């Protein structure tokens, strides 16, 4: 199936050298070359949810968990359902993650829309390798590592989450939340920034971008157009992950310890050092 | 309230929320059409709805939306695979009867209006508004296509004022006849400009813009879709392109 | 040779030489002779 | 001086102009707004103008005594140094009324006292600046969606401090004031309540925030990547549509699935939008007056 | 247009009335009472 | 009349029934009474 | 150019050289190689 | 007719059975009391 | 060439055993009762 | 002629009788000393 | 051309035809019909 | 035609036919059916 | 000058005086011996 | 229709035919039965 | 001019009578030297 006017841009390439060979459009889809290798991942991956259904326990996704390696079995392997078979899900999911934002590049180089796609999901293939590849390779074994459930890696954040005290004053993060309750921030008046013009109240004539140049310097003393707040998703969406990722490459591997016990660096300085002041004081 | 109540007003009154989010989605481009012009397979088990009444900025009449979805445009792919799913090739030269990677629509002759009573997008001379009188400026400057050749020379910038930005860059052929080029893709270093998406002896092939001052909104689909055409096809084979085309990092 | 309207494509005998001759294989293979393979099923083992 | 044209953006700056008049005003907004043009190629630069009417200035005086009330506590322990001040600026402290006063405001400026101040005054700030989003879509001839996402909003400030701490009846029930007292505060409801991850409408908005940027990561980068042709101007690309929903509208339903209308890409953001300190709200006001302990909410709503 | 043919029955219909199938069984199957496949023994 | 076989009869349709197939070859073998090759040590 | 008939491309005589011997003989140097193989896998280990 | 036959029907059957039979071992091996070599770990 | 010789079968086969080397890896030098090389202390 | 009046008539009169009664009357539904439909025998 | 004030449309006086003469006196199955499950519901069982 | 002055619009013809008509038959009865369920409540059953 | 008038006059007035009336009706009915609703009973 | 700056519209002399034909006369009700609606309030109950 | 004539006297007039009233309202209310409201029976 394909739309109306998707009847010129249909024309074959894409691909880089070898040929045509894997580029058929099966339905809606795209199954470019990293078309069927992602058809060869999603179709082991969904095993992968019933594999440690038999080893570990329950048969429901909402308890089935193969969980991660130990902490101190070395730079190697593992038992299997306890890291060996969970040594295998990876490189399937982010072997898929890859096959993904690489087989928009068939659809990039097939026409002439930007490459600033194959980019915005590696924000998120630098944001899930933070916890599978950027952390257990150093302390001692891959044990270092979050397991794959739905309410399984729940009760291994919170409960499981106060090795540090408390991860607030943990300034990135908190910055990377500085950065984060900003992305509905900007989704919340830009998602609606186009929408009440043709549908105002109900008849009236369409606005421009002057009313938007009426309504928005009549919000916040602060219009920098339409293309400012594209350049005001893409600011909103992508980063609080790399000060979460900078929240936690320095955290654990460095600092196993209080990052409540952080915030005593601070009232540490020789102007008010001998100096007790208030809550403190 | 109670225990377990507030999940089911939930599990219904948004369990068709993708559903009813899909359709107003689903509305352009919709309905499904074949690779003639035909009824197509179907449309999907969110289908498209029957459109409201749409009134334009500038009283540009009833345009319903969805709405002209028919072949009114020139294509030009010639059908390899009669059966539908294996793509199709262009006639002659991929750039000359406008199918593959560069695009472009016919539209009616009123170009966008802002609410001044006057057009979007113009020259530095049809505004008067920002100028040169201090030290040495460049607003003038030779350039380089993807051949890695001179291809003219830009002395001038199509001002804007709602965004205060910029959509074009003018050049100046050896004769006069207009010429057009987008925004985005362009890479400026040090004094001569380097764009890597036509060549230098394909530039004229652009559509002179009926006027060098407006920009209707006909004219405005292949003046920035060419550059587009030339991101998929450029460039076999061989030698210097494999050194231009490929590698890089921006 | 390309088209225009309904309902190519279609069309024939691009559909009678074609599309006749492939579709049972994926209707027969498994209507039929998918009731060959309840042999060994309707009997093994419905009943205890 | 004169303003320059370097190489690749490109700009040009603005004289003398603002935008449209119908319902608004004119003898309020002030002088033409500074220009900050400093390698303003990228987005805009234009200071100014601003409806600085009483529908506004409410917010900016009633957030000014919400922002000088906990700020005369939070100079109260330093020891009158400004050594102190900045060196606690956060580790300062103020609460309400304690977990067993609550109804009454006999309080005085002492153990619970400059909390009663603050709100009393932002009550009329965030509730006189959900109306200067709201009106100012009819200063012209828009919509109302602009604070309809904002009474979504201010349904989580609709609970923490208003709704169940009368009912229930105790000012405790509100939450501190300062920079980290609420920090110690956030994890305050999660264990009391016995952790609320088996409290999934708690557990829904953020899954609910988990869409914002699974919404705007990409918003931010194709309207950016379908800007070379005509995409970045989005008043003219639904009812006219252009061919930036044609490299962006063939580009999505080949990936993931599924596209959308240039109109409908604004009506799942702001569908991840009203939806998330609203299932906040609720799932907030069912934490309090439904079942405190979690844990005990979703092993028998859950397992059993 | 609205309502075509041609593709639902394929790819779409089979697993309709599939889906209309699968949130039923996984109950009656696992009934107080009912069940009927597992038990046959005693 | 329409649709389309050339391109789906070949790497399209038949993970149709094959998405009808083996989903539930698996099921056959976790009941502790089918199973029909599983239980064979007892 | 493109042509006309059914069907192209292509193409005759490719219906017994081509859609037979390429396409017929999977039925056959796979199908019956399961048949053979399978005299080693279908007794391993179903029966403890 | 169509489809192909010098570029897809000897790359339709390679890793389509790959995709197929090599993936479809990894369910007889979600054993660990069966399995050719987990046999004597039970 | 039918199948091709040096794209699918000269650095897409040496990964295709490259393939089914280190997946195993992580399943048979994992087990939870073998190693027989790193308990060499306990 | 600063604000509206047609937009406040059809949807802006909901916020005098409507969510100023439904949040009102869960109040008045709660207390005991009113009941009217949990009177019933008290 | 376009009418003239609010309302128009209107008009005068197809509002006292076809929305003054179902509109109000048709809603009053509005206002009949609910009585019915209301004295059903008046005090049963508000008085057990 | 935009009118100089209030209401216009508006529009007498459209301002006391459209907004007075139903006043002692529009602003008459929430004055009224509101109280209906008020003497309906004040004796049943604040009194104990 | 800098304003009109004939438009909110009726926002003024209808709603305008619950906003003063909603945060002072409710800074009294809280004290369980005044009422006047509730204490007229028993 | 707009004339200039200070102030329109409007509106001299309308602005005493506006809000004093109406904003003195149904306005001031305000402060005839509120003020009436006062007496139930002033010395019941606060003295009893 | 610029001093909201028709304007600050009548709506933000309108509202200083809560602006510079009910801030202070809330305190003198509670207390018991006063009271002239919460004095009681004792
Ligand atoms: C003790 C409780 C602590 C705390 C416990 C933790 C723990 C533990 C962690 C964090 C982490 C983070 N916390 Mg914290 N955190 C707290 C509460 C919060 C609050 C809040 C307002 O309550 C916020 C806003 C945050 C925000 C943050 C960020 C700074 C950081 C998130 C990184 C991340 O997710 O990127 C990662 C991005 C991704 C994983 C997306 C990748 C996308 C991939 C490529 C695609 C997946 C496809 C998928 C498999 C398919 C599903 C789709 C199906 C097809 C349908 N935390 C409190 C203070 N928080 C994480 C961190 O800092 O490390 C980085 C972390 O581990
Ligand atoms: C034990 C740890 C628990 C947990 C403990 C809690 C607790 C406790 C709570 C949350 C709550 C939430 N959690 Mg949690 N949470 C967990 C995991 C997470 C993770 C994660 C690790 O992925 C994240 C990112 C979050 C974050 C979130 C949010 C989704 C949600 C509240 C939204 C919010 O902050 O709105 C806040 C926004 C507002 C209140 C509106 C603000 C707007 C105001 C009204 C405007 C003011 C006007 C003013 C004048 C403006 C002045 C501006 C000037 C001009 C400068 N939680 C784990 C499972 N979480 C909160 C909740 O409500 O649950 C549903 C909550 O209480
Ligand atoms: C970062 C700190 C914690 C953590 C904090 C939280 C908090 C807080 C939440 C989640 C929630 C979820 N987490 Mg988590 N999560 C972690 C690790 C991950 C990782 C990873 C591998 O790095 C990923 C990809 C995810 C993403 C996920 C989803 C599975 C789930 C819902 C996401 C959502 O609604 O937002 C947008 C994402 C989507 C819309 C994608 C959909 C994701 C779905 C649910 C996963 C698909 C699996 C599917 C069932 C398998 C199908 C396969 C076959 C078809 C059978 N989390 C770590 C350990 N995560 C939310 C939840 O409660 O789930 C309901 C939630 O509130
Ligand atoms: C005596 C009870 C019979 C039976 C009573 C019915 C009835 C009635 C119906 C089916 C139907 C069906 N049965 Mg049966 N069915 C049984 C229990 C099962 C079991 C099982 C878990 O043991 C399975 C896998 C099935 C399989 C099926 C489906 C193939 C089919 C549903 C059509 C569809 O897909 O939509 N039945 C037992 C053996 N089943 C539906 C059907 O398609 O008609 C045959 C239908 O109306
Ligand atoms: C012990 C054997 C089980 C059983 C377990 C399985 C398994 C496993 C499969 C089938 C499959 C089939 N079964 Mg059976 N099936 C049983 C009895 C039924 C009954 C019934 C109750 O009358 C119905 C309606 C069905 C339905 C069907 C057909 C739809 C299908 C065989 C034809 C085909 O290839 O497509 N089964 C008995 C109760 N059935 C196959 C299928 O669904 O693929 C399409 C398949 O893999
Ligand atoms: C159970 C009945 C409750 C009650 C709960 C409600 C609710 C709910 C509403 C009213 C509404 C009304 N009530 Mg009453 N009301 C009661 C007793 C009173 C008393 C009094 C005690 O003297 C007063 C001054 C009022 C005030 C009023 C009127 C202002 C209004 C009816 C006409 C109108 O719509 O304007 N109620 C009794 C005690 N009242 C309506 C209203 O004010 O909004 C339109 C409304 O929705
Ligand atoms: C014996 C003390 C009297 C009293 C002493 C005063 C004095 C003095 C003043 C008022 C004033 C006012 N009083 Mg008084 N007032 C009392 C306590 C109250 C209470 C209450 C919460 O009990 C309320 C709601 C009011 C109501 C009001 C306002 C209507 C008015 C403030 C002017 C303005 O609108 O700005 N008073 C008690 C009953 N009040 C001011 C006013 O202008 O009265 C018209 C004023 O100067
Ligand atoms: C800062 C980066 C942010 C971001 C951006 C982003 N995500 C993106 C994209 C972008 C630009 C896409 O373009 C792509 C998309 O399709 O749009 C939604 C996507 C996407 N984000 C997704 C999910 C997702 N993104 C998340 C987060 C983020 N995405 C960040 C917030 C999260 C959370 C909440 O952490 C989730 C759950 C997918 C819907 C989609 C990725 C599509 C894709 O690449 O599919 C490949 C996968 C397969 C082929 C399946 C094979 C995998 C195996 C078979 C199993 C995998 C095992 C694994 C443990 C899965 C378990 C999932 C959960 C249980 C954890
Ligand atoms: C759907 C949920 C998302 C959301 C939605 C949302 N937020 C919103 C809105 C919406 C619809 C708005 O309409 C409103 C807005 O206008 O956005 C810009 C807003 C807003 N959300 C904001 C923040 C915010 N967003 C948040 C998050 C979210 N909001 C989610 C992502 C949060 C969280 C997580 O709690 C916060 C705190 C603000 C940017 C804005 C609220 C505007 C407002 O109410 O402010 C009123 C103005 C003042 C109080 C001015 C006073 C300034 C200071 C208080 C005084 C000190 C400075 C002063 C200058 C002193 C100097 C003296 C001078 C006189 C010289
Ligand atoms: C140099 O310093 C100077 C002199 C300038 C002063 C500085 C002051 C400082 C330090 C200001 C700091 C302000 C900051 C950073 C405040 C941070 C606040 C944070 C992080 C969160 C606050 C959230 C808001 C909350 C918890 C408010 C909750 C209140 C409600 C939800 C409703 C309250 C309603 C009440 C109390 C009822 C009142 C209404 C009626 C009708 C009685
Ligand atoms: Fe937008």
């Amino acid at each position: 199936a394909l739309l109306s006017f998707e009847r010129k841009y249909r024309v074959p390439g894409g691909t880089l050298v070898g040929g045509n060979l894997f580029d058929f459009w099966v339905g809606p889809f795209y199954v470019g070359f990293f078309g069927v290798a992602t058809f060869f991942f999603a179709a082991l991956g969904i095993i992968l949810i019933a594999w440690s259904a038999v080893l570990q326990g329950t048969w429901n996704p909402q308890l089935i968990s193969v969980y991660p390696p130990a902490l101190e079995y070395g730079l190697g392997g593992a038992p299997l359902a306890k890291g060996g078979l969970w040594q295998i899900i990876t490189i399937c999911a982010t072997g898929a993650f890859v096959s993904w934002a690489l087989r928009e590049v068939e659809i990039c180089r097939k026409l002439g829309i930007g490459y600033h796609i194959p980019f915005a999901f590696a924000f998120a293939i630098l944001a899930y390798l933070t916890l599978v590849l950027f952390r257990p390779v150093m302390m001692g074994a891959w044990g270092y590592a979050f397991p794959y459930g739905i309410w399984t890696h729940l009760d291994w954040v919170s409960n499981t989450g106060y090795t540090y005290g408390n991860f607030h004053y943990n300034p990135a993060h908190m910055i990377a939340i500085s950065f984060f309750f900003t992305n509905a921030l900007a989704l919340a008046l830009h998602g609606a920034l186009v929408l009440s013009a043709a549908n105002p109240e109900k008849g009236k004539e369409m606005r421009t971008p002057d009313h938007e140049d009426t309504f928005f310097r009549d919000l916040v003393g602060y219009s920098i157009g339409t293309l400012g707040i594209h350049r005001l998703g893409l600011l909103l969406s992508l980063s609080a992950v790399f000060f979460s990722a900078l929240c936690m490459i320095i955290t654990g591997t460095i600092w196993f310890d209080q990052w409540v016990d952080w915030w005593q660096w601070w009232v540490k300085l020789p102007w008010w050092a001998n100096i007790p002041g208030g809550i403190n004081g | 309230d109670l225990a377990s109540l507030a999940i089911y007003s939930f599990w219904i009154f948004l369990a068709g929320l993708i559903y009813y989010l899909q359709t107003e989605n689903m509305r352009e481009g919709y309905p499904l059409e074949n690779e003639d012009g035909t009824p197509a397979a179907n449309q999907g088990p969110f289908p498209l709805p029957k459109p409201k009444t749409f009134i334009l900025p500038h009283g540009r009449g009833t345009l319903t939306v969805p709405g002209p979805e028919s072949e009114d445009r020139p294509i030009a792919l010639a059908r390899t695979a009669v059966s539908e799913g294996f793509p199709h090739a262009p006639t002659g030269d991929p750039m000359k009867d406008g199918v593959g990677p560069a695009s472009w629509v016919a539209r009616r002759d009123l170009p966008e209006l802002d609410g001044h009573g006057h057009n979007k997008i113009k020259p530095m001379k049809a505004a008067a508004g920002f100028h040169v009188s201090a030290g040495k400026n460049p607003i003038g400057l030779p350039v380089r296509g993807c051949d890695l050749e001179i291809a003219g020379k830009v002395v001038d910038i199509w001002v804007d004022i709602p965004e205060q930005m910029a959509r074009f860059l003018e050049v100046e052929l050896k004769d006069g006849s207009t010429r057009l080029l987008p925004m985005q893709m362009v890479k400026v270093q040090s004094n001569r400009v380097h764009v890597n998406a036509l060549s230098s002896d394909l530039f004229a092939g652009i559509p002179t813009i009926k006027s060098p001052t407006e920009v209707t909104l006909l004219e405005e689909d292949k003046i920035c879709g060419y550059v587009a055409g030339g991101l998929m096809y450029a460039a076999p084979k061989r030698k210097s392109v494999v050194a231009a085309m490929l590698a890089e990092y921006a | 040779a390309d088209k225009s309207d309904l309902g190519y494509t279609g069309l024939t005998d691009e559909q009678a030489q074609e599309l006749h001759s492939v579709y049972m294989s994926g209707l027969w293979l498994f209507s039929a002779v998918a009731i060959v393979a309840h042999l060994a099923v309707y009997i093994w083992r419905p009943w205890f | 001086a004169e303003y320059q044209n370097i190489f690749s953006q490109v700009q040009v700056r603005g004289p003398a102009d603002l935008g449209m008049t119908e319902d608004v005003n004119l003898a309020n907004r002030s002088g033409v707004g500074p220009f900050s043009t400093l390698l303003g190629w990228f987005g805009n630069a234009q200071l100014g103008p601003i409806y600085l009417g009483s529908l506004g200035v409410l917010s900016l005086f009633s957030g000014l005594m919400w922002f000088f009330t906990i700020g005369i506590w939070f100079w109260y322990q330093a020891g009158w140094n400004p050594a102190v001040f900045l060196r606690d600026l956060f580790f300062f402290s103020l609460e309400p009324p304690a977990p067993e006063y609550g109804l009454s405001f006999a309080a005085p400026l002492k153990e619970g006292g400059l909390w009663l101040i603050a709100s009393f005054f932002m009550f009329v700030a965030v509730w006189s600046w959900w109306g200067r989003t709201y009106l100012r879509a009819q200063a012209l001839g828009m919509g109302k969606h602009t604070a309809w996402a904002f009474l979504s909003a201010i349904w989580l400030w609709m609970v923490l401090g208003f709704i169940r701490p009368i009912l229930m009846g105790s000012w405790s029930e509100a939450v501190p004031y300062g920079i980290f007292s609420h920090l110690d505060w956030t994890n305050n409801f999660s264990l009391v309540h016995g952790n609320l991850f088996y409290n999934p409408f708690h557990g829904l908005s953020i899954a609910f925030l988990y869409g914002s940027a699974l919404l705007f990561a990409m918003h931010g980068a194709t309207i950016l990547a379908v800007s070379r042709f005509g995409g970045e101007r989005e008043l003219e690309q639904i009812a006219d549509r252009g061919t930036a929903a044609e490299r962006a509208a063939l580009f999505w339903r080949w990936t993931m699935g599924f596209n959308a209308t240039m109109e409908g890409i604004h009506r799942w953001a702001i569908w991840m939008a009203v939806l998330v300190t609203l299932t906040g709200g609720i799932g907030i006001l069912l934490s309090g007056t439904v079942v405190d302990n979690w844990y005990v909410w979703g092993q028998n709503h859950g397992m059993a | 247009w609205m309502i075509f043919d041609p593709r639902r029955v394929f790819v779409a219909q089979g697993v309709f009335l599939f889906l209309l199938a699968v949130m039923i069984h996984l109950i009656l199957l696992s009934t107080p009472s009912y069940n009927w496949l597992e038990i046959s023994a005693a």
